[PDB]
């Protein structure tokens, strides 16, 4: 089949930027190609088709052009809702085919993430587990560090956490990290903490409690 | 076996088939070929093929053909896509898409896995008891525990949306998922406004309201 190579795969972009996207096809395709938005939670927009063509609707921001094997897909005025992940196709030769997609980012002033720590509430542990949470709440950049300690522990391997979508509002992240541990385990323990490294703080924050209650 | 609406999301075993439905805008054209594309999480997308419901004519990505069928009930201008012998790779989101719209169709989960379906069990995040601060506060709900995706979660019946955070879920080493949704609010309305989580896991049919507060 006809692959269509895009790059970059990743981007970060302040809002009024300038974004320039490219897709490249192993064989021309003339001007068979058309360029996708897809939203967080969204199914795919048509932007751009035929290669030049703004679909009715889509703002001039938006520019497609490009012909035989070199496409790209630019945007000027970067807007905080235009973060997505874009993708191209090609319609020329079958079967059709897509580009690997690029994800737009928008980059902002660092802010630093609010913290909340919550203990297991007495249902869970009457259940036989301890699932303990900890709030990273509204911060930029997305990269983040939790280090769980319980008595000064370091903990590694018994938590998860994942992060929201960047926010259309402020540009910020939310990230939720738990610490699993069996009710046998948890009551071995007093003090349970959330350690906290990011950007944003000159010193890492914790926030803690102790079993109790 | 399965049957599965466009916009909803199934469980099917490994080996079994499921069939998707897209009904056809009902607008009177020439040709409407409305075209089927599979989403998977670190990959790119994947075109299946095309039918138009008009005629019934089709066009199969040749990778597909073997497993994936489209066809059309005239009468009713519903198109139909059938995946057989489903593998874990058959797990996605796909989509089938429309002449008349810029928008392709909502947007189908297909889960294959032999796990059985589990409803979650639902516990509180509690906002900061005994050492409570002045500013903002968090509260929220654990749903933890349940197969398979997806779970939604509301605050409050859908009047609350602001500083609302609801996280994606996380496939825990047991094999089933664990999700968390959260809220900040003025430390001042823990005394009075009333905080829900409404949760809900249509695979197993499980609704969990509950009402989350600082614990005495
Ligand atoms: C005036 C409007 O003219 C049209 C938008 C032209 O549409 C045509 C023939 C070209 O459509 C392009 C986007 C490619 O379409 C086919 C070959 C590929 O279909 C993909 C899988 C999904 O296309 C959907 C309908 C576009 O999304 C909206």
């Amino acid at each position: 089949e006809l692959v269509m190579t895009q790059t970059p795969k990743f981007m970060s972009t302040s809002v009024g930027d300038r974004v320039s996207i490219t897709c490249k096809a192993s064989q021309n395709v003339g001007t068979a190609v058309a360029w996708y938005q897809q939203k967080p939670g969204q199914s795919p927009k048509l932007l751009i088709y035929s290669a030049s063509n703004r679909y009715t609707g889509v703002p001039d921001r938006f520019t497609g052009s490009g012909s035989g094997t070199d496409f790209t897909l630019t945007i000027s005025n970067m807007q905080s809702e235009d973060l997505a992940d874009y993708f191209c196709q090609q319609y020329s030769s079958y079967p059709l085919t897509f580009g690997g997609g690029t994800k737009v980012e928008i980059k902002r002033t660092v802010a630093a993430p609010s913290v909340f720590i919550f203990p297991p509430s007495d249902e869970q542990l009457k259940s036989g587990t301890a699932s303990v949470v900890c709030l990273l709440n509204n911060f930029y950049p997305r990269e983040a560090k939790v280090q769980w300690k319980v008595d000064n522990a370091l903990q590694s391997g018994n938590s998860q956490e994942s992060v929201t979508e960047q926010d259309s509002k402020d540009s910020t992240y939310s990230l939720s990290s738990t610490l699993t541990l069996s009710k046998a385990d948890y009551e071995k323990h007093k003090v349970y903490a959330c350690e906290v490294t990011h950007q944003g703080l000159s010193s890492p924050v914790t926030k803690s409690f102790n079993r109790n209650e | 076996q399965v049957q599965l609406l466009e916009s909803g999301a199934e469980l099917v075993k490994p080996g079994a088939s499921v069939k998707l439905s897209c009904k056809a805008s009902g607008y009177t054209f020439t040709s409407y070929w409305m075209h089927w594309v599979k989403q998977r999480p670190g990959r790119g997308l994947e075109w299946i093929g095309r039918i138009d419901p008009n005629s019934g004519g089709t066009k199969y990505n040749e990778k597909f053909k073997s497993k994936a069928t489209l066809t059309v009930d005239k009468p009713s201008s519903t198109a139909y896509m059938q995946l057989s012998s489903l593998t874990s790779e058959d797990s996605a989101v796909y989509y089938c898409t429309r002449r008349d719209s810029d928008y392709w169709g909502a947007g189908t989960t297909v889960t294959v896995s032999s796990a059985s379906t589990k409803g979650p069990s639902v516990f509180p995040l509690a906002p900061s008891s005994k050492s409570t601060s002045g500013g903002t506060a968090a509260l929220g709900c654990l749903v933890k525990d349940y197969f398979p995706e997806p779970v939604t979660v509301s605050w409050n019946s859908g009047a609350l949306t602001s500083g609302v955070h609801t996280f994606p879920a996380v496939l825990q080493s047991s094999g089933l998922y664990s999700l968390s949704s959260v809220v900040t609010v003025p430390s001042s309305s823990l005394g009075t406004q009333t905080y829900i989580c409404n949760v809900n896991h249509k695979p197993s049919n499980t609704k969990v309201d509950k009402k989350i507060v600082p614990k005495s």
